[PDB]
């Protein structure tokens, strides 16, 4: 029973770290969307200009 | 998408394994254990608890109380022979 208990003890603290970290990462991808639109506009502009 | 909350919900690992059942047994049993027993019964000096102390110990399988007790009945009826004769 002590063996079972020891696993759970360590988990309880450390999991909270991952919990935060995971959402933090997701936030970064939101910001990446703003980038994506910047990238997009540049690509489009270069293409129209290339045709000219 | 955000990580789900399963890892942090533990309250069904408190009955979830079999030694929880054993635990709730021996947290009572061993806690209510005495260092040594209450007493084994061997003597008490009622003057026949002494008979038990000499003869009817935990380790005495020695035939001596049997012999003594047998001889007692021999002493009983032998006198009764002379009560009837």
């Amino acid at each position: 029973r002590i063996d079972s208990v020891s696993q759970l003890q360590n988990v309880a603290e450390t999991t909270k770290v991952l919990f935060d970290v995971s959402k933090e990462t997701v936030e970064l991808e939101s910001e990446a969307f703003e980038l994506k639109q910047k990238v997009e506009l540049a690509h489009e502009a270069k293409a129209v200009l290339d045709s000219w | 998408v955000s990580t789900l909350i399963p890892p942090k919900v533990v309250s069904s690992k408190n009955i979830g394994s079999a030694p929880n059942a054993k635990r709730i047994a021996n947290v009572v049993h061993f806690y209510k254990s005495l260092p040594q027993g209450p007493a084994p019964a061997i003597k008490a000096n009622t003057r026949l608890a002494r008979y038990k102390a000499k003869y009817f110990d935990g380790d005495n399988a020695s035939g001596k109380p049997l012999w003594h007790f047998a001889l007692g009945i021999i002493a009983f009826g032998y006198s009764m022979e002379y009560y009837f004769h």
